[PDB]
């Protein structure tokens, strides 16, 4: 089974350096690009860095540019993130995210979990929380600055869900396709500049924080967290 | 034999509108 | 070309690099197709050194692949066209055998006279030659071959007559050379002969490529 | 027989010359190309090369999405599942390999290894996600379910080796050509032959179904193609030329059936007009004998595969 | 004193009698050889492209020499008021000659390499290496040729300077234009012939290569009859320019021999079409239809 396990975190004094490691057991790590996505306490997700399958193309975030290094060890099946000159704003909950890019592929599916504490398309959801009684379809809306519709017919919008105390999991990839192992109640639709998420039924499993992300260009910007709860 | 040939011609004429190879597709519409 | 199409292009580049990394091996590979008979001793010859078998080995830093199609071989040209790229065709026969000589000669004539293998050299092996002298001493040659001329009890004459009869089945001589060998069932020097014949075939190919004539 | 097809079609205007150009060329294989199949999305195609390789491409952008090594190098056919999850292959190893492309591991592994055919596999075409129809050189065809792998029904009656197999649009009947200069129409649900046709004088190398499912054109090694009708139970028309003295390796029909594409052994392909029984186009650009030829589902592009280790997309 | 009026009076008419039909035949012969082999570069590339490269190189060197012939023909009797036309004609003449020589030597070397090690050259043999080798042949010929004719100049191909016939400029010419190429030709032909004749024990079918054991035996022959007397005359003339041979009735004979050998070496541009281009069966079927 797929299993990404991250370690190397802890408490770091300001201005220090550290290394975060991630084992990638249970799948072909050589054919999957890897992303680092952190989450500040009581905040949303923000992309950090990305490395391709062949370690040819490497991308960073403007906040961590020139400060963070991302490396891949294919023979050992491991991902490394080296951080230096840390600041108090680096406290987050880092996650290693799988990806793979071909025709019909579904990137950003499997995540992990690790904790680190230190002593551009605009995507946001204005609705902080949407309380709703179970039994009726619930709609979640996410706003974007540019248009995610591409000349080839692709709309790079990603719908993820994070349950309390858990890790985010991919609900919908490319704004119209559901990830494997998901209930059929979830659906997604929308225009080039507007998108919507529909949930047919609500259960104890469906309560959580919903996030919207764009993959049109780097850096990948997340939306706001819609707290769907009963 | 004649009925089969007539049916073949009728089917060919009915679906002759949607043959991208028969009618040169415009470059903008060309995949 | 979006941010995800660039990654797909990079993956395609990696795949193409992987394919091109092994393009030297396919050129360096030397293919020999085995077309022996049941009584020829093909199994013993293979053990010394439709079930399709492939034996891959290395001789003098040269990769050799022997394709054994024993059990079922079709006469359709589509089946035979799959082996038009092999370097050599090895034909194994039983020299000591008497009644099977005509059938093996017919098989050799059918194999050689096909246009599919016009660019493939033919190697001939005559196994179990240690019993050939005893067989020719017990029973002469002229009895089983009216056209034979010479001493029926001379081993060299018998070998020469067999070689001539085998080579007479070649309708065309200009295409590729035809070779021959005489080995027993216990010797372990057939690999050197195979390598020498492969080198001779390669030299002939280079001569034809050089357009020296 | 009362009126010939040519007599009725004489009133139809000729199509005229059609020029089809190579939009993109697919390269990367290291040996001869023996088969290809068009995916249901009309963008993904799978091809088999005698270096023991299977490649699934992106025909729109010439992008290599999948590259699968094969256990046996001597492979003669390949197939694509209608749903797009599995790919079939077969050859001289008398085994049909089904590969699954949607593994959670991220790679492609062989889903199943069907065995039971005495001779080499000469054609495999998927019926659904859990069924497949195969033909072998042991002069018989078979129906397999990939859930268990047992021969649900074995179709026997062919004298020579079966060469090509095509399935009807309704996936209820099919037709197979063999080396006995005859073509047999078999029923999947029933399991015995109903119609047999003998018009050719040599080995039939390819067969395909008309889009309406009531006729089929087949080519042989006598450099002629012949069209037969199921209801008429007789030969309809022969497409041949005096300048053509090479056998036909593959055939394919257009969406409307007006243009029939046939690959020959003279380093090129022909595009005949089925109704007018006259040559209409020539596909040239291959420096070797063309093996496989396929018309896409949408009818836009046509893919050709030859012995020059190159695949050409035409439109 | 020594007067060379008689030898020149004879050699002018000798050139006018021998060189005109030599140029006339060689022009058409090379214009047929080039077009004949240009077909193999458009329809038989993967097989004969590697050979056609240096074949066409040799053909174009022969054509350059053939085209330079009528200009020395014109300027062997009259003087044109130009100090650059003679230099250009001399440079083209000698560059074409010693380029054809090097091309023939490289052809022999390539044959010997393709024969002695067939498996090694079954992989490392592409027209890119041969294109680079032809390019370096042109480059080497030009750099070794220009600093010689830059110190030549009353007439054209007559009365060379006293530094053209010096040891430092004649010994390199003899060494790099006759000795080494002749030794390489001899080795690469004798070894190749012995190897091709030793195929009898490998396979009785050696008779299938009968013609292959004669074409090289022609290459080792028409090379001597068109390059040995010329360099012998060069050595003799160099001997008689640094106070070694001084006598009448002898220097005249040496001048006659050198001029006649240089006039007869120019039929090698016509004998190379029979040596190399005509012994190929495919060429014969291509140019005859
Ligand atoms: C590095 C190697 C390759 C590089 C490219 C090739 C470069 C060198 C090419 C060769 C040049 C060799 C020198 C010139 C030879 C030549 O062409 O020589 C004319 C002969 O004719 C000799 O005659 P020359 O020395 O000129 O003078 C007599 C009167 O010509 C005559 O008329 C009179 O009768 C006589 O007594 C002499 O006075
Ligand atoms: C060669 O030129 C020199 C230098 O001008 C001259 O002295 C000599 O007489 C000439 N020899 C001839 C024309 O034979």
């Amino acid at each position: 089974d797929v299993q990404l396990v991250e370690s190397g975190g802890g408490l770091v004094q300001p201005g220090g350096s550290r290394k975060l490691s991630c084992s990638a057991s249970g799948f072909a790590f050589s054919s999957f690009g890897m992303h680092w996505v952190r989450q500040a306490p009581e905040k949303g997700l923000e992309w950090v860095a990305y490395i391709s399958s062949g370690s040819g193309t490497i991308y960073y975030a403007d906040t961590v540019k020139g400060r963070f290094t991302i490396s891949r060890d294919d023979p050992k099946n491991t991902l490394f993130l080296q951080m230096t000159s840390l600041r108090s704003e680096d406290t987050a909950m880092y996650y290693c995210v799988r990806s793979i890019y071909y025709y019909g592929s579904s990137p950003f599916d499997f995540w992990g979990g690790t904790t680190l504490t230190v002593s551009d398309i605009v995507m946001t959801q204005a609705t902080s929380s949407v309380p709703v009684t179970p039994g009726e379809s619930v709609s979640i809306s996410c706003r974007s600055s540019k248009s995610l519709l591409h000349s080839n017919g692709n709309t790079y919008l990603y719908w993820f869900l994070q349950r309390p105390g858990q890790s985010p999991q991919l609900l919908i990839y490319r704004m119209s396709n559901l990830a494997s192992g998901v209930p059929d109640r979830f659906s997604g639709s929308g225009s080039g500049t507007a998108f919507t998420l529909t949930i047919s039924r609500l259960e104890a499993e469906d309560v959580g924080v919903y996030y919207c992300m764009q993959h049109l260009e780097y850096p990948l910007t997340f939306g706001a967290g819609t707290k769907l709860e009963l | 034999v004649s009925k089969a040939a007539a049916d073949l011609m009728a089917y060919c004429e009915a679906h002759a509108k949607e043959d991208p190879l028969l009618t040169p597709v415009p470059a903008s519409e060309n995949p | 070309v979006s941010a995800e199409d660039k990654a797909a292009a990079e993956r395609s580049k990696e795949i193409d690099k992987c394919l091109s990394r092994e393009k030297t091996y396919v050129k360096r590979l030397v293919k020999i197709l085995l077309l022996g008979a049941d009584n020829s001793g093909k199994s013993t010859f293979l053990k010394q050194m439709k079930g399709i078998h492939e034996y891959d080995f290395e001789i003098k830093n040269v990769p050799f692949k022997m394709v054994d199609v024993g059990g079922q071989r079709s006469e359709r040209k589509r089946w035979f066209e799959c082996f038009d790229s092999v370097t050599s065709i090895l034909f194994l026969v039983d020299s000591s055998d008497f009644n099977r000589l005509t059938e093996s000669l017919n098989d050799f004539e059918t194999i050689v006279n096909n246009r599919v293998f016009s660019n493939v050299s033919i190697i001939l092996f005559l196994n179990k030659t240690d019993l050939l002298e005893e067989k020719v001493q017990i029973v002469s040659i002229k009895d089983y071959f009216l056209e034979f001329e010479g001493d029926p009890h001379c081993l060299r004459d018998v070998q020469k007559f067999l070689v001539e009869c085998f080579r007479n089945k070649r309708r065309d001589q200009q295409q590729k050379p035809l070779y021959h060998h005489f080995t027993t069932a216990i010797n372990t020097e057939n690999a050197r002969l195979i390598f020498r014949d492969v080198k001779d075939t390669i030299l002939h190919d280079n001569l034809k490529q050089l357009m020296l004539q | 027989a009362d009126a010939t097809l040519s007599q009725i079609t004489n009133n139809i205007d000729p199509v005229g010359r059609i020029q089809m150009r190579t939009r993109r060329t697919l390269r990367g294989h290291l040996a001869k190309i023996y088969a290809m199949h068009w995916g249901t999305d009309s963008r993904l195609l799978v091809s088999a090369s005698q270096d023991g390789k299977l490649i699934i491409w992106d025909s729109y952008t010439t992008n290599k999405v999948h590259a699968i090594p094969l256990r046996s190098s001597w492979v003669m056919t390949c197939a694509y599942a209608p749903s797009g999850n599995y790919v079939a292959c077969g050859g001289l190893d008398n085994i049909c390999s089904i590969y699954n492309l949607k593994t959670r591991e991220g790679n492609v592994r062989v889903s199943r290894e069907l065995a039971g055919h005495t001779g080499y596999l000469s054609c495999c075409r998927f019926l659904d996600d859990n069924q497949i129809v195969t033909s072998s050189g042991d002069t018989t065809c078979a129906l397999w379910d990939i859930e268990t792998g047992q021969q649900t029904t074995t179709f026997t009656g062919h004298t020579g080796d079966v060469m090509s197999l095509s399935l009807a649009p309704d996936t209820r009947l099919f037709v197979s050509g063999a080396c006995d200069a005859s073509a047999k129409l078999w029923d999947v649900r029933e399991g015995m032959c109903r119609q047999t046709f003998t018009g050719h004088e040599s080995d039939i190398n390819a067969i395909c179904f008309f889009p309406n499912g009531n006729a089929f054109a087949t080519g042989s090694d006598d450099a002629t193609c012949r069209l037969f009708d199921l209801r008429a139970d007789q030969e309809l028309m022969t497409y041949s030329h005096d300048n053509i003295i090479c056998g036909i390796t593959s055939v394919s029909f257009s969406k409307s059936g007006r243009l029939l594409l046939a690959g020959y052994d003279d380093f090129n392909c022909n595009v005949w007009d089925a109704l007018k029984a006259d040559r209409a186009g020539v596909l040239a650009g291959h420096d070797n004998r063309v093996s496989c030829l396929g018309v896409t589902d949408d009818g836009m592009a046509v893919a050709t595969g030859s012995w020059d280790s190159f695949l050409k997309i035409w439109n | 004193d020594c007067l060379f009026d008689g030898v020149n009076e004879l050699m002018k008419t000798l050139q006018f009698a021998v060189h005109i039909p030599t140029f006339v035949l060689g022009l058409l012969l090379n214009l047929l050889a080039i077009h004949g082999f240009s077909t193999f570069l458009k329809n038989r590339w993967p097989d004969y492209a590697a050979t056609s490269i240096y074949m066409i190189n040799l053909a174009v060197f022969d054509l350059l020499l053939v085209l330079s012939l009528p200009f020395k023909m014109v300027l062997s009797q009259v003087q044109s008021p130009f100090p650059s036309l003679c230099t250009l004609v001399e440079c083209l003449y000698f560059v074409s000659m010693y380029g054809s020589v090097f091309t023939i030597c490289f052809i022999s070397m390539d044959r010997f390499l393709a024969i002695r090690y067939p498996l090694l050259v079954s992989h490392l043999r592409s027209p890119r290496k041969i294109f680079g080798i032809c390019c370096t042949i042109w480059v080497l010929v030009w750099t070794g040729s220009i600093p010689i004719y830059s110190f030549h100049g009353y007439m054209c191909f007559h009365n060379m300077s006293d530094d053209t016939w010096s040891a430092k400029v004649f010994f390199p010419l003899e060494v790099f234009g006759f000795l080494l190429p002749m030794g390489i030709m001899g080795f690469c032909c004798s070894r190749s012939i012995h190897i091709l004749l030793g195929r009898r024990d490998h396979t009785q079918d050696w008779v299938q290569q009968k013609a292959c054991i004669y074409s090289i035996a022609a290459s080792l022959a028409v090379f001597v009859v068109s390059f040995l007397p010329v360099h012998l005359g060069f050595f003799l003339q160099f001997l008689v320019r640094n106070s070694f041979i001084v006598e009448c009735r002898a220097k005249q004979s040496i001048s006659f021999f050198l001029q006649l050998s240089m006039c007869f070496s120019n039929v090698n541009c016509c004998l190379d079409v029979f040596c190399y281009y005509f012994v190929i069966k495919e060429f014969r079927m291509n140019i005859r239809a």
